Formats: C-alpha cells, sequence, structure tokens
C-alpha cells in the first residue's frame, strides 16, 4: 500500500518492536483480483483486475516473474498451485497452463473439460513422491455441477507429462468441498448444498467415496460451512446447533463445541505448533475464525490453556488405551476434557476488517477512520 | 489520496489489546482491505487495491 | 458576449454539481432546465447540460435526443456560414457512449448493443468531467447485462470508472464496486 | 512517415481509383478493379479507406463485407491515433452519407433516413473528389423515393444542388454524362 510516506506511532514496547509492516515495491498495473499460496510459505503468488500475473519470494525478497496481460488468454476463470510452491498452473476455460517459476520454462498446456459457467474450484494432490528427481499431481476440479474431475499429471524436469484419469459426477450442486491429505493417505471431503458430506480417498489404486454421517438430532440444517484441518484431517462443521467434530478414515463424530448461532460463509480454525508424537497429532492451542449471524461482529473465539497450563489431546491417534514409554513433556502439563477449553470472547467492530492467525495466537487487521486528498 | 488508516491487535496468548496510526499520504488506491490471507503464523497478507499490506511479529521475513 | 463567458461559467459549475448528486439522490428535470435557462443561448455549457438530460433521464430521450441533435446541427451551421473542428478522445468518447445509451433506452437496441461494442474508451487521466463519468457510469450500467454475446468494452468501461472516477464515493463505492464485480462476471463470463 | 516508393504507388492508386468511381457512373462497374487498387495502395494510408469507402458504395451486396473492412480502418487508425483528430466539413458528409447509404442496403430504413435526414452537405468548395461525388450520387438515388416523402425538414434539396456543382472538373467527357447530369437535374426539378 504506497503512500508518498507511511508512518506509525514510534513503540513503546517489545510487543510492538518486533511487530512490523512492509510494502512489496513490485505491483500489478491494476487492482488485484485474486491470488493463491504455498505451503512452504516462501513462495507466493497474485493476479490483478488487468490479470498480469505476479510470482515473488517471501524471505529473499527478490523478484521471481511478472506477466502482462497481452501475453494471456482473454478468459482466467481458475488458478492453482501444488504444495510445494515449487510450479504453478491456470485455468483458462479451455485450456490449462502449467509453468515453473523457480526455472521459468513451458512445462506443459493442456485442453480440457469444462461445463461454463458453472463456478470452479480446484485441488492439488502430492504424489508417492520424490522431488526434485521426479514428481506427480492428482488435479481435482470441483464444479458447482457437482461434477469432480481428478486427473493424472506425473512430471519429471524433462518436462511435464500428462493424462487423464477419472470424473466424478456427485449429485446436486455443491456449497464447499476440501482437500485433506494426512501422511498416511490421501482423503478429500465434500459438503453437498444438500448438506451431504461425502469424502472420496486414496486407498492407493482404490479412490473410494464414503458417506460420513451427520447424524439424525440436526440433519435438516442449512449449513453454514464445514471446515477442518487437513494436517489434522479432523473435520470441524458448522451448525447453528453446535460443530461437529468428526474423525476420518475409521472415522466417528466426537464432540460439539458450544456456539453462537453464526454466519454462513465464515467458518475456520487454526492451530499452534504442529507436532505428531507418539503417532498422535497433538497442538499447544486452538481458535475459532467466523463472522457473528446477526450482530455480524468479527468473532475468533479461542481454546486451550498454554504456556504450560495445557496440551490437547485433540482427537486420539488410537481411541484406546496406550502405553508406548518415550518422553512425553505434554504429560507434565494438565489433560485436556472438552470441558475446561473456556472459550475466550473478544468481540469486535465489523469495519476492522481482520484475521485470526494460522495458528490462531495472534488477531490482525486494519480499517480507514478517516482519508483526505492532498489539499 | 491522504489516509488516516487504523492499525491494532488483540492478542489472545496476553488478552491484550493495543493500536498504532497508519498514516498514507497520496495514495491511489482506493478499496477497501481484503480479501486477506495470513502469510505465516506471525505475519498476514492482505489485498489493498493493486498493492498488498504485509505485516509481521517476531517474524523472520524483516 | 462578455457577459455571456461568466453566465456560461456559473451554469457550468451549477451542471458539474448537479450530476454527482444524481448518485446519490433521485433527481429531476426541474434542475436542469434550471440550467439550461440559466445557460447562454449557443454556449460551450449549454450541449453539455443537454446531454446531461439525454443521460439523466430516460422518460425523456425521445424529447432530448431531439434538442441535443437541434443544438448540434446547429453550432455546425454557424460554424461554415461565418471551419475545422476541435474534438478530444474524451469527448468523442463521450458523445459515442451517450448516443449508444439513448438508442437501447430507444428499442433499437438491436443496433444500439453493436454501436456500444466499438468505443474506443480513454486511459487513465486527471482530465474527467462528471459529465462524462455520469455517462460513463449509466451506461456502463445500461449495459453490464445486455452485452455477453466485444464484451471488452464492460470491462474496459467499468475498469475508466473505477479508475477514472475523480470524485467523492456516496453510495457509489459500492456502486463502483458493482462495477468491478460486473467486469468480474465478466471476467467469468 | 512513408517512404519513397508507397507515396508514387498511392498517387497511382489515387488515380486508378478516381478513375474508376467516374468509369462506374457510365459503365458497369465491379470488385475485381478494387482489388487491385487496395492492394496496389499502400498498407496504411488515406488511400486505402477511399479506395474502401468506394468498395462500399460501388458494391451494395457487399456492403455488409466492405462496411466490415471500411470500420477496421478507421477503428486501426484510431487505434494508433493514440498508441487529436482533424476532420474536414466534406469528410464528415462523405462518411455521414455514405454510411447512410450502406444502412439502408442493409434493411434499416428509418435508421437509415433519420442518418440521411441530419447529413450536413457542404456549401460548395473547390473539395470536390469523384469519391465524394460518386456517394452523394447514389445516396441521392437510393434516397430520393423516400426521404421525399415526409414533408417539412429535408436536405433533398441541399442535396442535389451539392451534385449540381459536383460534375464539371476536368472530366470533359462525354456530353452524354453531362446530358445525364442533366437528366438528374430534370430529375430534381420535376421533384
Amino acid at each position: 500500500g504506497w503512500s508518498d510516506h507511511d508512518e506509525l506511532s514510534t513503540d513503546t514496547t517489545l510487543h510492538e518492536e518486533k511487530f512490523r509492516i512492509e510494502p512489496v515495491p513490485v505491483h500489478h498495473q491494476l487492482d488485484i483480483l485474486k491470488i493463491a499460496v504455498s505451503e512452504n510459505y516462501k513462495t507466493f503468488a497474485s493476479v490483478g483486475l488487468d490479470r498480469c500475473l505476479v510470482v515473488w519470494d517471501l524471505r529473499q525478497w527478490c523478484t521471481k516473474l511478472v506477466l502482462s496481460k497481452e501475453q494471456m488468454p482473454r478468459t482466467l476463470k481458475a488458478i492453482a498451485l501444488d504444495p510445494q510452491g515449487n510450479y504453478v498452473s491456470l485455468f483458462s476455460k479451455d485450456t490449462l497452463f502449467i509453468l515453473n517459476v523457480e526455472s521459468p520454462s513451458l512445462m506443459l498446456q493442456h485442453s480440457y473439460h469444462c461445463k461454463p459457467n458453472s463456478k470452479l474450484n480446484v485441488f492439488w494432490m502430492p504424489g508417492t513422491h520424490k522431488d526434485d528427481e521426479w514428481k506427480n499431481f492428482e488435479l481435482v476440479v470441483v464444479e458447482s455441477s457437482g461434477e469432480i474431475q481428478v486427473f493424472s499429471l506425473t512430471i519429471e524436469i524433462e518436462g511435464a507429462d500428462i493424462a487423464l484419469v477419472e470424473k466424478f459426477q456427485l449429485s446436486s450442486p455443491i456449497i464447499k468441498s476440501i482437500s485433506i491429505v494426512s501422511p498416511t493417505a490421501n482423503r478429500i471431503a465434500c459438503l453437498t448444498e444438500s448438506g451431504e458430506v461425502t469424502v472420496y480417498s486414496k486407498k492407493g489404486p482404490v479412490w473410494s467415496p464414503k458417506i460420513l454421517s451427520q447424524n439424525k438430532n440436526y440433519l435438516t440444517e442449512t449449513k453454514k460451512d464445514i471446515y477442518g484441518i487437513a494436517m489434522a484431517d479432523i473435520l470441524f462443521l458448522a451448525r447453528d446447533s453446535g460443530v461437529d467434530m468428526i474423525d476420518l478414515k475409521n472415522d466417528e463424530l466426537l464432540h460439539s463445541f458450544t456456539l453462537p448461532p453464526i454466519k454462513v460463509n465464515t467458518f475456520s480454525v487454526g492451530v499452534s505448533n504442529s507436532r505428531f508424537v507418539n503417532g498422535q497429532f497433538r497442538v499447544s492451542s486452538i481458535s475459532f475464525c467466523f463472522t457473528h449471524a446477526v450482530t455480524e461482529k468479527v468473532l475468533y473465539y479461542y481454546y486451550g490453556n498454554e504456556s504450560n497450563e495445557s496440551y490437547i489431546i485433540l482427537n486420539k491417534w488410537d481411541q484406546q488405551p496406550n502405553l508406548v514409554d518415550v518422553h512425553d513433556p505434554d504429560n507434565s502439563l494438565a489433560s485436556l476434557t472438552f470441558d475446561e477449553l473456556q472459550e475466550n470472547i473478544h468481540e469486535v467492530e465489523d469495519a476492522s476488517e481482520s484475521v485470526m492467525s494460522s495458528d490462531g495466537l495472534y488477531i490482525f487487521g486494519m480499517r480507514r477512520k478517516s482519508s483526505s486528498g492532498i489539499s | 489520496e491522504t489516509q488516516v488508516w487504523e492499525v491494532w491487535m488483540y492478542s489472545q496468548s496476553e488478552k491484550k489489546h493495543r493500536s498504532k496510526s497508519l498514516k498514507m499520504y497520496n495514495s491511489l488506491i482506493i478499496a477497501d482491505p481484503g480479501p486477506s490471507l495470513a502469510v505465516s503464523d506471525r505475519c498476514v497478507a492482505i489485498v489493498l487495491g493493486n498493492y498488498v499490506a504485509l505485516v509481521g511479529y517476531g517474524s523472520e521475513i524483516f | 458576449s462578455p457577459l455571456e463567458v461568466l453566465a456560461s461559467w456559473y451554469a457550468a459549475d451549477l451542471l458539474d454539481a448537479l450530476l454527482m448528486e444524481s448518485l446519490s439522490r433521485k433527481v429531476e428535470i426541474s434542475e436542469i432546465e434550471e440550467i439550461i435557462s440559466l445557460c447562454p443561448k449557443n454556449s460551450s455549457i449549454i450541449r453539455h447540460a443537454l446531454l446531461a438530460k439525454l443521460v439523466l433521464f430516460p422518460e425523456n430521450t425521445a424529447d432530448s435526443l431531439n434538442e441535443v441533435l437541434a443544438a448540434y446541427k446547429n453550432t455546425l451551421d454557424l460554424c461554415s456560414q461565418d471551419s475545422v473542428l476541435k474534438i478530444n478522445l474524451s469527448k468523442l468518447f463521450t458523445l459515442h457512449s451517450c448516443l449508444s445509451l439513448a438508442l437501447q433506452r430507444l428499442g433499437y437496441g438491436d443496433v444500439s448493443k453493436r454501436m456500444y461494442q466499438e468505443i474506443f474508451v480513454p486511459d487513465s487521466d486527471a482530465d474527467i468531467t462528471p459529465l462524462s463519468f455520469i455517462i460513463s457510469w449509466t451506461a456502463l450500467n445500461t449495459f453490464a447485462p445486455i452485452c455477453t454475446s466485444e464484451n471488452d468494452v464492460v470491462e474496459k468501461m467499468a475498469m475508466y470508472v473505477r479508475t477514472a472516477i475523480g470524485t467523492l464515493k456516496i453510495q457509489d463505492l459500492k456502486l463502483s464496486r458493482k462495477l468491478i464485480n460486473s467486469c468480474i462476471d465478466i471476467g467469468s463470463r
């Protein structure tokens, strides 16, 4: 956000000292449309209203790539990125581009099926792996039609190779769906506008859909939105009656955290300190973004205790008694039954546009109280 | 345009609120902030016209 | 006249203020006819005032279009009979759009679309009178749905308003956002 | 910015084009001759458009397909004009009436007549080229039986006094053409 000179009040706290804010001088000719991001955080990509492409490195702060509009097709319905962030994909309505950034070359171009002008949604899925020496990808292509494409895309430095594999054709138009890759296995969630929550899952060659059990007590509800943590492979599920936190694979409903009714297209979750001790996937703290349904104030409920007060036995890796002997510093921390999680209120004006941190630890955001001309 | 922007924060770990002013003289940007997306656990990027705000704390990025 | 110059000035400022109120409030012909009579016989702002009338009032386009084309058939007669034209691209695009909008409102939209398709839209600059803004805005809106069957104009014209505003928002930032969004669905076409 | 080879190509083309317009008046004309012209005209010049406007008028079934290029060249001559216009009265009138003619040949009638009735016919100066004449002749022809009906505000009278002063320069041929123009004056006075 350029200005002839930005300024902020001089800090009196180390709490604000490390707190910082910087521009990237590089820019689109015109205002932003939509963007996507690598899990590595090192990579970033962006597109404007002029639909120029730009990609940039976060830590090394050096230019990576730029593309003017006239280098590009008139239609650009969609965009997608590999989890590594080492490569880029774009969906013009008739044909997709696949380009490297770290090694700018035309890795591939390929025509693909479409049913305009139904809204797109898209998901990358890493293969048996071997980067950089050899690679593969599984291109999910979710559609408002409820069709869900999936494609093979083995790729090597020699030049990207491509072949189609399957066409899911799910019932009914869809609200939402998302990829969820457990380190053990690929899984993919699929909410319906019907409110059905199917999940395809990759048992290697097997690609099995399964009917997750939203249970009888509130089946009728229009959903707000499901959201989960794919690294946790855990399914949170919005309802005004109380969100689900359903288990995957072996699959079960667990518990429903007590909540105020919440606006649609708002729900999301974040957690501090990823780790995978003793097969368990505990985290230090959990937090909960959503706009409110009525008051429409931004809301971020917190749970967990910490810094040493608690450890989160979210789920259990095996819902069974266990006695494996390796060091468990968390055992020194107090066990958390759902009862003591105790949400921490902090209702705030909608006018302050803001987001919860991905670890959920911190709030951040801004708004313009006022602005004026050069005069 | 000159712009009296309002930075602020509220830590959950500290249960604590603070804020900062953010002047923007002669900005050509007109748009409201968003869509937003955290660029890390400690840092976030946000749309502001064609330009993108980047903010962080304790970040190695700075 | 040396006077009619100053009368043309006041009618100028009185029109630039009347066009910006046409976005927040519902405005009525009585305010325009005040500007027209306040103006002089054959001045500069007398032509722009009639354009405003042709744009801001669809219920009065046929009678209005006549008054515009008569004031232009008049400006021309007293140019040769007393002879080279002085038009810039922004005022070309201004008359261009204002006609197509006036002809969509007259049912010939079977033609008015194909005319709107070939409009050369200026770039981003400081020069942008509120007359040309109101026309470019109300023409973008009146052609945001019909034009999809080229489609470049809606997106280019919406970008002109978004990046070619120059006046304070007033239930208009939501309207400019509506322009950008309609342009987005145009991108989504 | 034109070399020295294409300037002569344009002069040669402009004389052949003028020749084809006046020849089209007392002989039967075709496009086969215009293809040779436009190709002979250098690739980005005023003579292109004059060759096109002649093709628009002289070939009426090809109106739809020759109007395409007339707009293409003008939208392209505008394209580089920024990446200020200065048009002449007779240039406006020529394009004005030539579009009116092209629209009637399409099936607009109403739209064709109203544009025709708002044509601003130039007074009577030296700006008389066989193209401007050929257009005004054929446009007077295809419109005199339509705009002559409603009576009140028309240019039919002004248009015919233009073609009067048109025919009469260096053609020096061939009496019967002048006799035909006399038949035109007879057509106007008897109207």
